[PDB]
């Protein structure tokens, strides 16, 4: 059912996480 | 000086490997690091705590996205009882093409893992179903995790640190806590369950794009404002409803029906839907118990330094126990793994006897892979309450402070309590394991009937108590005549009676003199698991052997061999001695749960009746029995689906025995052995170009035995886990 | 490209590359006199 | 306060920034960071005057082509091209991603980007005037476009027509 | 270099500066107590930590005590 | 140019290690993108064209897994083409190029980190100078252009559904196929 | 305000709000609630089963005098002894 287009939104999505994690790792 | 680690300058001068294992293992222990002030401590621990919550999240939004994209979700709930339920897809260029077709039998045209973790059973019950659904959940969850991320970088900036009277703002932090986190949140799943799931429990689609406009019930809002409540209650679903369809289906959205959905086998939705709207009013009205800003409500210090019986017995009652525990993040956390770890057991016992997921009473792999993890994970939380009332004893506890209150006298007394624990611990010890041996070496000398078996009365009359009709004691809810039956006759009694008296199903199991031998083992491993925990605590600022023990804290190898020789002798050390117990004791439950539902699920009770009153029935018909799937996941004849729990299973012994090297030989062997090795490297042509730039060096005493305790645990786990999945697949 | 091919890429990555770049950069780390 | 006669106003809110009327019951501005919920105020007051604006005009008036020829606001969404939506998305972010230095810095003034094209506050006295009249403005759309949506979301009808 | 600390329960016997492998301690003359000496650590940074001066120390509780501190090619008393 | 310097000493003083060594945001690592996103437009353009006049042999034809073993096996029990095994080899070649080089640098050659102790080149700007021929103006322009049409590409590719390759494609005009 | 106390009786600054409240008040009004409270528990649950449709608002409301009357004698005794 899932399209490509769903699980690259949800590829791009996991950057913000991805970023935000570098920034809290680094401010500890 | 090597930086790392830049916490710790003792660590960072170190010159030899030690430095690296040490550093690993102290980044955590915020207190112990060099120049930290008490507000940067709760600073930190803060914008930790925002990590931690995206880390749940994410992993949360990785189960729904892998199970949206690579799962069955939508062919599984056509037929729940039949269909396997897929966590994910495997891509393993290991694999030779045998063991790609082992995985390739759950209905779909790629290798997948099975998922025994129920989610599939909750998810459908909840009312999720479609792919769609999952994946628009992954999505938002993805999006909670970012938001939790940078709230911890914000909490972190000059302008949005916050003070370390927030962060001591105990009355605010309860009233927010009860009503919103646990009373709104309970109301808001209340509200889920009324709109979404039950509707779909009775075939309507409700979601974003429609529930607007759907009212949960045709009267709307309009029996609610007027109080006609038991509007809400009328036209249950009927005993002949077939889940997520409309074919016997109710409107009542609101009921105290009690016992199972007879199709489903679990909790009744609407039951469910009732029960957190209640709680959720109970939880907002205790939340203003306590004073903010508004003169009104209670302080905890004017509470507790009032509660002191006139008697005189309890001394000075809890007077100075607020500033004790409002200094120490230890107590704080201690009494948070308390009772977590309780209410994670709880969550175990009951989710067994009262399952609320459609179907997931069938699902046995499930029901065994949830129950053994849930005690597991409450086994860890209890051990982890101690170790940090330990820990509060040597590095925040006041004497001074606290003195002849109800924590001082406890200390006062220590060798009593102490003591008690030891005479039960014994007396336990002698009479369960006396008995347990005098059947055997009846049973093996062929006279079963010579066996001590003692009814377990007491546990069968509050089984009677509550209903369950077997044993004919005629009591309470069990006799007709009784107030306690007249009084919920109309209400809940009638499902939960059919569900009690019901043997088809785990709530109130027939129990037998089986039952109580592992009751007391049970009884046995609690009591010597606490005795270790709390000589521990209650001996960790000294004792006669080392009367200022305090001075060197909560982890520390020994000191030394004179007066006789005082290994394990830290408070840390109890740590150690109760793991082993702790993992013994959820050993016995744990092997308990599992056989008595093998036979419960295989209809075939009396092997556990008749087998379980002496030790060689478990070790016979419990672990050699049921070992024949797993051990034959591969042989010379070829490979099954059970492979992988077979290697695993292997794996897990392997991991197990390595930590026996660990925790019986000690650091001096070791490090004589390494000092030749080190001589070797340097006067060894070619490889003498190369030099270390950290020393090498034998782990510390205290390293190895946190080194073999862990392979000791992860190999326990690793052995348990595959045994109980593969012993169900493989009956059933 | 498709999503079928997303395993093959990015396993080999997540197993033998990811984990090879953070063990070089934490011994590089853990090394530093500064 | 003034906004509440009767009660007084909070230690923070002392009536010299502009949009303090002293309203501040619960007193939420002793624990939270005033600079930048300012900031954030104004942000809101920005986004709803637009918003506000966008939904009565795109009612009357609309851009050529068939597929921007929705009355219905909230109807409009689903219409409008993806790809005109991801440029607009895109346009917001480089927009935040550019001012998200000067919000956490606390350096400037709270709203102030340095956005003023056509030089209109000159004066520092008429920067007064039209610094509390944008929040005045911006407090009353944030309360308008709120009752827009609700509005439509119950009825089923755009804002001139209901 | 780990902390050796000696208190004035010192009966001044001697024992802990003889038990002592590695050098770290030594007499000084003293008033408080019959021997007219108290044991002194003026060489911590030779200390190996093997609390063999404690093992040696008659009184009770210990005189001399041992807190085994931050670690050094002299104290993991290395060769190599 | 006051955005982005300040943004250039924001990064260098969250990671001075990377940034000492050319790494993240400089003109060391914009250069070398610029030079890695001209070659493979080009690499692109040719991929193009290869499959339209049928230079690759069975490309549409699925690799054994007896010959070549697991690594063909992709997700869902699909098998890697002939097409893609080769356009991966040919990146091979050039992969292990750029290792020899990174490593083990001609003389003359521009290095791919810093020395111990060089600075940066200083930043170009908002538009570098035009100068015409091989200099590194000329590169550092080619380079950007590069790298905004890698973006822009990829970008159209999402949004509208089209392949990468009918986008190159129909941008020059139906001319590769 | 301090409340830790010794010996055998509390000092009435125990009671909050009801401190300066009269022991006569708190001993009557107990004994009032705890039969009101009982006696709504009873016509509730006790006199016929309770059902869905025989939900008494007051009853489920009065029955938590039955708590509050313990509360008010332990305040009456309290302030009995206090003297108050
Ligand atoms: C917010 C919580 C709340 C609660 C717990 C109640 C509870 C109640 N309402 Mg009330 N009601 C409420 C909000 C609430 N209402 C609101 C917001 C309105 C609009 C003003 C009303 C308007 C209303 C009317 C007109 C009546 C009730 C009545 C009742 C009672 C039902 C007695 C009965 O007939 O059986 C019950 C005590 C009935 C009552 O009191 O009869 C004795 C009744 O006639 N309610
Ligand atoms: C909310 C839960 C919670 C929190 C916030 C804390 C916080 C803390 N604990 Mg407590 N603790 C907890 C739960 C918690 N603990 C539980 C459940 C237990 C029982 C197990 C304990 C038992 C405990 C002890 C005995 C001690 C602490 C200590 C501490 C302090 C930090 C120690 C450190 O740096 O860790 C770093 C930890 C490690 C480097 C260990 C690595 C992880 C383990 C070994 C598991 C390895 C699994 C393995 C990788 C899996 C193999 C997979 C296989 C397939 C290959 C810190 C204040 C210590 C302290 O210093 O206080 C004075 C201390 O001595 N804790
Ligand atoms: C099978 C393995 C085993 C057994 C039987 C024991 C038994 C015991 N442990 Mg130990 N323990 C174990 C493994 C075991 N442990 C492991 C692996 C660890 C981790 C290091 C520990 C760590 C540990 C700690 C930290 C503590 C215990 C304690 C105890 C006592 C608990 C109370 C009790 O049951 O008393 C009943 C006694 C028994 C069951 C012992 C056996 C009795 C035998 C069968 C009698 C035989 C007599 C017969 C005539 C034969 C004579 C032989 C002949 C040669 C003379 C008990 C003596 C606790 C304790 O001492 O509490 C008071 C305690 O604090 N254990
Ligand atoms: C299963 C339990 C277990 C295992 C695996 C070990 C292993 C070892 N012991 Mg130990 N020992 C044990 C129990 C165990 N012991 C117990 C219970 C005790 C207490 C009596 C001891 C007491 C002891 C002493 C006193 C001595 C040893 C020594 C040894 C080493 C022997 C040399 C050797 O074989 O190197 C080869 C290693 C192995 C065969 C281990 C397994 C290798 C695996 C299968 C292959 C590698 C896998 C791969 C690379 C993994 C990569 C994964 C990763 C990238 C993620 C070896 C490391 C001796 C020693 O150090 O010799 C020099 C030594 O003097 N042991
Ligand atoms: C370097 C950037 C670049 C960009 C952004 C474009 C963009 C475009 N090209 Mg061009 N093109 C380019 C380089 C580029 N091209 C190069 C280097 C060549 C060969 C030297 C061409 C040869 C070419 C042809 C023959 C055609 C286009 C066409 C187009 C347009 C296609 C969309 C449409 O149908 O209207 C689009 C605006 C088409 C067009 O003009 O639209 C009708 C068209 O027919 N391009
Ligand atoms: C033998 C048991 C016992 C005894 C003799 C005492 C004695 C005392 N308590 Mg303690 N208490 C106890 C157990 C006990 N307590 C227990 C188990 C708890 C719960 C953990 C408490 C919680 C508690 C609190 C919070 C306070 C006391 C206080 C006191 C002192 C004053 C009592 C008073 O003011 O009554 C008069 C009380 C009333 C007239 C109120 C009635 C009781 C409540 C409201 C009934 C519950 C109703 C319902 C659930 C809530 C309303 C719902 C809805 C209408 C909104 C007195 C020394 C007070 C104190 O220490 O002063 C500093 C105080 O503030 N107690
Ligand atoms: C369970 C036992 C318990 C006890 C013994 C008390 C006792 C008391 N409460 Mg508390 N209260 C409780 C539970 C309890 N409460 C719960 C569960 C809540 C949440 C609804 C509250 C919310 C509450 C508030 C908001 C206030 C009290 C107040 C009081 C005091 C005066 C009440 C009175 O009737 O004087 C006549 C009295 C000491 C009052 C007080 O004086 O506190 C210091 C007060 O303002 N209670
Ligand atoms: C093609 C392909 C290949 C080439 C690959 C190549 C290297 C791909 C290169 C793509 C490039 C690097 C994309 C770069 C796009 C960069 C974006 C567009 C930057 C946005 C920055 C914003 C604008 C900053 C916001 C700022 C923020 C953060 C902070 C504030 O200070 C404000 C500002 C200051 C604005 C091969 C070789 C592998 C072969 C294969 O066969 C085909
Ligand atoms: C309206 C516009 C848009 C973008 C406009 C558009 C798409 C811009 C994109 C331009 C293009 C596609 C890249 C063109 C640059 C590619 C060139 C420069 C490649 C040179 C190759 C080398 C130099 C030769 C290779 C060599 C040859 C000789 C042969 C090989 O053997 C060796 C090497 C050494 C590799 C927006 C919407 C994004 C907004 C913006 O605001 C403005
Ligand atoms: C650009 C683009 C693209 C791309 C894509 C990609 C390439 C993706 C990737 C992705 C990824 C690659 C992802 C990742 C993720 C990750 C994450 C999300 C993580 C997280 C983590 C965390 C959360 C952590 C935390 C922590 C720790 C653990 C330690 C310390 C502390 C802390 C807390 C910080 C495409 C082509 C589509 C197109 C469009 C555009
Ligand atoms: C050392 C220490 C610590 C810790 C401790 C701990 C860890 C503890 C634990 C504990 C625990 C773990 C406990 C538990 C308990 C429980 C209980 C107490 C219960 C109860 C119950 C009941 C009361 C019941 C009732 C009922 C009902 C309701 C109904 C049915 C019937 C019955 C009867 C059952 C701390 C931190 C403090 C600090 C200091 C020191
Ligand atoms: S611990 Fe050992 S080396 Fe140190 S002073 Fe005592 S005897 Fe000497
Ligand atoms: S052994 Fe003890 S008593 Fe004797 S000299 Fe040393 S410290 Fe003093």
């Amino acid at each position: 059912m899932i399209n490509d287009s769903q699980i690259f939104i949800a590829l791009i999505l996991s950057l913000v996480p991805a970023v935000l994690a570098l920034k809290l790792a680094r401010e500890l | 000086v090597t930086k790392f680690p830049k916490f710790s300058q003792a660590l960072a001068q170190d010159p030899t490997t030690r430095r690296i294992w040490y550093g690993i293992a102290t980044a955590h222990d915020f207190e112990s690091h060099d120049n930290i002030t008490e507000e940067n401590l709760y600073q930190r621990i803060f914008a930790s705590h925002f990590g931690h919550l995206a880390i749940i999240f994410l992993w949360t939004s990785g189960n729904l996205f892998h199970v949206a994209w690579q799962g069955n979700f939508e062919k599984w709930i056509l037929n729940p009882t039949k269909i396997k339920p897929i966590a994910h897809a495997i891509w393993d260029p290991h694999f030779g093409q045998a063991a790609l077709k082992a995985f390739s039998q759950t209905g779909v045209d790629y290798p997948t893992n099975i998922s025994y973790s129920g989610l599939y059973h909750w998810w459908y019950t909840i009312g999720i179903r479609t792919n769609n659904d999952l994946y628009l959940g992954a999505l938002f969850l993805l999006v909670i995790s970012g938001l939790f991320l940078f709230a911890g970088w914000l909490h972190l900036q000059p302008k949005f640190k916050p003070s370390l009277a927030w962060f001591k703002n105990n009355e605010s932090r309860l009233n927010h806590h009860l009503a919103g986190l646990f009373g709104v949140s309970s109301l808001a799943w209340a509200g889920h369950l009324v709109h979404v799931a039950i509707p779909e429990a009775r075939g309507q689609h409700v979601g974003w794009d429609n529930f607007l406009s759907t009212k949960p019930h045709p009267a709307g809002l309009e029996p609610f404002f007027k109080g006609q409540w038991s509007v809400y209650a009328d036209g249950p679903d009927s005993m002949n409803h077939v889940f997520n369809t409309s074919e016997g289906a109710g409107k009542a959205i609101l009921t105290f029906l009690g016992g199972f959905h007879p199709q489903t086998k679990s909790l009744w939705l609407t039951d469910i839907a009732h029960h957190h709207l209640a709680i959720a009013v109970i939880f907002i009205i205790a939340g203003h118990m306590y004073r903010t800003n508004w003169s009104i409500g209670h302080s905890l210090k004017e509470i507790l330094d009032a509660h002191r019986a006139p008697g005189g017995r309890l001394g000075d009652g809890h007077k100075g126990l607020f500033e004790t525990i409002n200094n120490s993040l230890h107590f704080q956390l201690g009494l948070a793994l308390a009772s977590l770890g309780v209410i994670t057991s709880l969550v175990a016992q009951h989710m067994y006897a009262m399952p609320s997921y459609v179907f997931i009473a069938n699902d046995f792999t499930t029901q065994a892979a949830l129950y053994t993890h849930h005690q597991y994970i409450a086994g860890f939380l209890m051990v982890g309450a101690f170790a940090h009332g330990a820990i509060f004893f040597i590095r925040d506890y006041n004497p001074e402070q606290n003195k002849n209150n109800v924590l001082a006298r406890m200390l006062e007394h220590k060798e009593a309590i102490i003591s008690h624990l030891s005479w039960v611990s014994l007396f336990l010890g002698f009479h369960t394991l006396g008995i347990y041996v005098h059947n055997d070496v009846v049973v093996a000398f062929g006279s079963p009937e010579k066996q001590i078996l003692i009814e377990p009365v007491f546990a069968q009359w509050i089984q009677a108590a509550s209903g369950k009709a077997l044993y004919g004691f005629n009591i309470l809810l069990s006799s007709s005549d009784s107030v306690a039956t007249r009084a919920g006759e109309s209400l809940w009694l009638p499902g939960w009676l059919k569900g009690v008296n019901d043997t088809n199903n785990s709530l109130f199991l027939d129990i037998g003199p089986g039952d109580f031998l592992v009751h007391h083992a049970i009884a046995l491993g609690l009591h010597t698991t606490t005795l270790i925990l709390v000589k521990g605590a209650l001996d960790a600022r000294g004792s006669k052997l080392m009367p200022d023990k305090k001075d060197f804290g909560y982890s520390f190898p020994c000191d030394g061999p004179g007066r006789g020789g005082t290994c394990d002798i830290s408070a840390w050390d109890a740590f150690y001695l109760a793991m082993f117990w702790m993992l013994n004791t959820l050993g016995w439950l744990t092997f308990y749960w599992h056989w008595k539902h093998l036979t419960l699920w295989g209809g075939n009770v009396n092997q556990f009746n008749e087998s379980s009153t002496y030790l060689m029935g478990w070790f016979r018909d419990y672990l050699w029995l049921n070992s024949s799937p797993l051990i034959n996941g591969y042989n010379p004849y070829g490979v099954n689906n059970l492979s992988v729990w077979a290697w695993m299973f292997l794996f897990g012994h392997l991991v197990w025995a390595t930590g026996f090297m660990f925790l019986i030989s000690w650091r001096g062997y070791w490090q004589e052995l390494i000092e030749t090795l080190a001589w070797a490297h340097e006067r060894t042509p070619l490889a003498n170009l190369i030099k270390w730039k950290d020393k090498p060096v034998a782990l510390s005493i205290v390293q190895a035995r946190l080194v073999g305790l862990a392979h000791f645990a992860v190999g326990y786990i690793l052995t348990y886990a595959p045994f109980v999945i593969a012993s169900t697949v493989g009956k059933f | 490209m498709t999503a079928s091919y997303l395993p093959s890429i990015l396993v080999p990555i997540i197993g033998l590359v990811f984990p090879f770049i953070s063990m070089a950069l934490f011994f590089i780390y853990v090394e530093q006199e500064e | 306060s003034r906004a509440l006669p009767f009660l007084e106003a909070p230690k923070k809110l002392d009536g010299k920034i502009p949009g303090d009327a002293g309203f501040d019951p619960l007193y939420i501005s002793d624990n939270m960071n005033l600079d930048y919920l300012r900031a954030s105020e104004i942000k809101h007051c920005r986004v709803a005057m637009l918003a506000a604006l966008g939904y009565i005009t795109q009612e009357f008036f609309h851009l050529p082509g068939d597929v921007f020829n929705e009355k219905h606001a909230l109807a409009a969404i689903h219409k409008v091209p993806i790809e005109g939506w991801i440029q607009i998305i895109l346009f917001i972010s480089l927009v935040e991603i550019a001012t998200f230095r000067t919000t956490f810095s606390f350096d400037r003034e709270p709203g102030d980007f340095g956005f003023d094209p056509l030089g209109l506050a000159k004066s520092p006295q008429l920067r007064r005037r039209y610094q509390e009249s944008e929040i005045r403005n911006g407090r009353l759309a944030m309360i308008a476009v709120i009752g827009f949506i609700v509005q439509e979301l119950v009825t089923g009808k755009s804002v001139v027509e209901q | 270099a780990h902390n050796v600390k000696i208190y004035d329960t010192c009966i001044g016997c001697t024992q802990c500066v003889r038990a002592c492998p590695c050098d770290v301690l030594e007499m000084v003359p003293w008033d408080g107590c019959k021997a007219l000496q108290i044991a002194s650590a003026p060489r911590t940074e030779d200390c190996v930590g093997c609390k063999r001066c404690e093992t040696a120390c008659p009184t009770d509780f210990l005189s001399i005590r041992v807190y085994l501190g931050a670690e050094t090619s002299r104290s993991m008393g290395l060769a190599y | 140019l006051g955005i982005f310097r300040q943004a250039m000493k924001d990064f260098a003083s969250e990671y001075p290690d990377f940034v000492s060594r050319g790494l993240g945001v400089t003109s060391k690592a914009e250069r070398w993108n610029g030079r890695h996103a001209m070659f493979g437009l080009l690499a692109i353009v040719l991929t193009g064209y290869a499959k339209g006049h049928g230079w690759i042999p069975n490309a549409d034809q699925v690799l054994d897994m007896q010959q070549w073993g697991t690594l063909v096996m992709e997700g869902f029990n699909q098998k890697i083409t002939n097409e893609r095994a080769i356009v991966l080899v040919a990146h091979i070649h050039v992969l292990l190029v750029s290792i020899a080089a990174a490593i083990a640098p001609f003389s003359f050659q521009d290095r791919l980190l810093l020395r111990p102790g060089e600075k940066d080149e200083e930043p170009a700007g908002l538009l570098p100078p035009f100068k015409l021929g091989l200099t590194k103006e000329a590169e550092l322009w080619n380079g950007r252009l590069a790298m905004l049409g890698v973006t822009f590409i990829v970008a159209t590719s999402i949004i509208t559904g089209q392949s990468i390759l009918d986008v190159v494609n129909k941008g020059l005009g139906n001319i590769l196929y | 305000k301090d409340t830790f106390w010794t010996g055998k009786v509390p000092p009435s600054t125990v009671l909050g709000i009801g401190e300066k409240v009269p022991s006569a008040a708190y001993i009557i009004s107990s004994v009032v609630c705890l039969l009101v409270g009982s006696y709504c528990v009873y016509e509730s649950n006790l006199l016929s089963p309770l059902t869905v449709t025989t939900i008494n608002p007051l009853y489920v409301l009065g029955s938590l005098l039955v708590p509050y009357s313990w509360g008010l004698h332990v305040a009456g005794w309290i302030q009995l002894k206090n003297g108050k």
